[PDB]
RNA sequence: GAAGCCAGAGGAAACUCUGGUGGAGGCUCGCAGCGGUUCUGACGUGCAAAUCGAUCGUCAAAUCUGAGCAUGGGGGCGAAA
RNA sequence: GGAGACGACGGCGGGGGCCCCGGGCAGAGUUCUCUUUUCUUCUUAACGGUCUAUCACCCUGGAAACAGUUUGUCUGGAGAUAGGGUUUAAUGGCCGGAAGAGCCCGACACUUCUGUCGGGUCCGGUGCGCUCUCGACGUCCCUUGAAAAUCCGCGGGAGGGAAUAAUUCUCACGCCAGGUCGUACUCAUAACCGCAGCAGGUCCCCAAGGUGAACAGCCUCUGGUUGAUAGAACAAUGUAGAUAAGGGAAGUCGGCAAAAUAGAUCCGUAACUUCGGGAAAAGGAUUGGCUCUAAGGGUUGGGCACGUGCGUGCGGUUAACAACCAACUUAGAACUGGUACGGACAGGGGGAAUCUGACUGUCUAAUUAAAACAUAGCAUUGCG
């Protein structure tokens, strides 16, 4: 008995590949009598034809390695294969830093901590790479404020 | 003067509140017409006549 | 498909000559009722909260217009 | 404080003396963990019998019926009933143990 | 188990033989005649 | 890592130095593709009237490619053999 | 007059889809031990409505103590900033479509005919990710990167137009109509060409997870195959893949072949030079696992006095503070295994010179890839 047609029809009805189709090996003649999609659906309802579940592909090891890399493992010189710029672009780092500094300067000017002249000067210093990060820019702003306060107290 | 982020967020919250109020008022108008449905049907039939 | 928000316009649509049929869809999970009238170009849907007056809107609907309730299963 | 309620209905294998409800209660008491620790039930989770082969679980934390089904399947595998008894959710919060479908031969 | 190459067929999709169920319950020590497994089994 | 641009330090200024930024090139390593250097290579009435393996050249352009169309033997086309 | 209608490349920003993470219901697998576990469904079309979305444009006003501002230095008295608006642009949010569908699960019935009935289909997060698309920029050219059918807007004011009412309204709804072919299947280690079911050749989209810089190599999921005459034995000589003590090119025409090198971090790098290069020159130090430390972000949020959640008049820049949220890099330290730590895979041997062609490129399809050809540059001749 040949059941190629029944396997193809059952794959089409179940919406899976033919490798996921299970035909009952004890009901071979009854399945062989099924020549229509209606008969295939009837056999699927009776359980003579079932769809096998998918083969396992778990992500547990990948998630465990991700947690280990997040806490800082497997980051050594024996694990790096690309260049430092290939791993982390200096252009991306500079763009992030410039956006952080400009965002902070906009916030300070809008809140009134700095005025517009100091904003312009700090903008061009930040573009000219004076400040390594937000903390350095904030300390520079505080030092400039202290110098201005001392000048106002002296004058 | 230049407005701050808090003022901009307040303006945005006001606009969203206005839109929500308009939607609720439209729903209540629809409910009132649903209460007055029979008179509305009588008026439509009279206009057709 | 078009939403109708005005009860008067929905009544005029239901009294239009090309209104062939109408149906009532009850959505109890969202507690709402939908009156759908089939016309020539468009299907017009009116959405209401489910209530007694939402039921009596069917009485104000025209009698010659066939009105059916939508069942839970759409049998082909 | 929210309270969630769970029923494990093993009435029918309990009547056939295949499933031991007292041993299942002991297993649940020793295996249900709160904040990752077994033996940390306290007043958060209460396990009891309401008779007719049924186990009653009261939880005040976010205990899940999927976790209760997982522990029931673990108990069935331990008692060598996993290949013959099935845990099916019959209603909301109620998991019932029944036989798989049997063919006469 | 062959989980590397294929998935296990679910137990609810396979009919369980009454003779095998009776033998396993008898080995576990359950009086199968006292519970009447014959009337339960479908044909 | 070319022009352009920012900052700092000098210089009377022109300019000079330092740190960034930028992203140029018939530039370069290299995957596909395209090509065809080498091997006492395989094959030698072969899988093949030119194929197979390893290796190699090139890889953002004078790069690769389909269809439509044009040039016809005293001819055409030819980075010319 | 606009659309049709237009190059290549670079980075940046928005959106869909994919990938990834957390919770929840339902089902499945594992269960000596462990694992609140691992896996599967959890979807939303065209067409419309509504509210929004960079550029740009408008109004007020008049800027040096110049300001605004992109990753990329452009913009502004030819009117910036600021404040308030108007608009091109949806594959964005909500609603209709539309849950009635599809999908998942359960309980009964069932010789077949046939099914029937319940429950659910939910809420978030992330990004130098992949792919498509949109936008604003920028670079290059002695190269400036189609046409037509077709559609619309405007200028003009010819005609046509009212109270016997008129209407020649690109508004809504309504009425009628839409002919002819082509549509199976393959698109290739068997459907095409090569005399064949020939290891050759033959144009495209769509493209998951892990490792890793990476559509490299290696392993896996969905989906496909398991097709290429088979069984037994293990001689010589082969083809393909390997190892070899001591010596280290003594071999051979000739180091042919093989071996050695190789990723990444750090130190360091000569002569010569057309100043651009040479250069990864050369020559060195390191790399596993575990447990920690440090650094690099986002969002929201200010006191009074009156009118009444908004308007003024003030007042203050230690919010330099709190609350909540989030990801991947980089540096430093201890401990620990070791014959190996780019543990497989992947992956420059290097140097001193000579001749030679400037370079990139091209040709003898099927024995020659080159000092041959071309090339930019240079020079001559002819032509108004």
């Amino acid at each position: 008995v040949n059941l190629r047609t029944q396997k193809r029809l059952a794959a089409s009805v179940l919406g899976c590949g033919e490798g996921k189709v299970w035909l009952d090996p004890n009901e071979v003649s009854e399945i062989s009598n099924a020549n229509s999609r209606q008969s295939i659906r009837k056999l699927v309802a009776d359980g003579l034809i079932i769809k096998k579940p998918v083969t396992m592909h778990s992500r547990s090891r990948a998630r465990e390695l991700n947690l280990a890399r997040r806490i800082g493992r497997h980051r050594g010189f024996g694990k790096r294969k690309g260049t430092a710029d290939a791993r982390m672009p200096q252009q991306v780092l500079w763009m992030r830093r410039q956006r952080v500094l400009r965002r902070l300067l906009v916030k300070y000017r809008a809140s009134g901590k700095i005025d517009k002249h100091l904003y312009h000067e700090l903008y061009h210093l930040a573009k000219g790479n004076t400040f390594k990060h937000k903390r350095a820019l904030v300390e520079h702003i505080h030092r400039a404020k202290a110098e201005k306060a001392r000048e106002r107290q002296i004058k | 003067r230049r407005k701050t982020k808090a003022e901009r967020n307040r303006i945005k919250r006001r606009k969203e509140e206005e839109r929500k109020r308009k939607h609720e008022e439209a729903m209540k108008r629809k409910q009132q017409q649903l209460e007055q449905a029979k008179k509305i049907a009588a008026e439509v039939e009279e206009r057709e006549r | 498909p078009q939403e109708v928000s005005d009860i008067k316009k929905f009544i005029e649509i239901c009294r239009r000559k090309d209104a062939s049929s109408a149906r009532i869809k009850k959505n109890p999970k969202t507690q709402q009722i939908k009156f759908k009238v089939r016309c020539q170009r468009f299907l017009y849907t009116l959405v209401l909260k489910d209530s007694d007056k939402a039921e009596k809107l069917k009485q104000s609907l025209p009698p010659n217009l066939q009105i059916k309730d939508v069942p839970k299963r759409n049998k082909r | 404080k929210v309270t969630k309620k769970f029923i494990i209905n093993a009435s029918q294998p309990a009547s056939d003396k295949i499933f031991d409800v007292s041993a299942f209660e002991k297993f649940l008491n020793e295996r249900i963990k709160v904040d990752g620790r077994v033996g940390n039930l306290g007043d958060v989770i209460k396990i009891s019998q309401i008779g007719d082969g049924k186990v009653e679980i009261i939880a005040h934390n976010d205990l899940s019926g999927r976790y209760l089904k997982y522990l029931t399947k673990k108990f069935l595998k331990k008692m060598q009933l996993r290949d013959w008894l099935r845990v099916v959710a019959t209603s909301k919060g109620v998991y019932e143990l029944k036989f798989y479908n049997i063919v006469n031969d | 188990k062959s989980l590397k190459n294929r998935a296990i067929i679910p137990r609810k999709a396979v009919k369980k033989p009454l003779s095998q169920l009776e033998d396993h319950l008898d080995q576990l020590g359950v009086d199968t005649e006292a519970i009447g497994l014959r009337a339960r089994a479908q044909t």
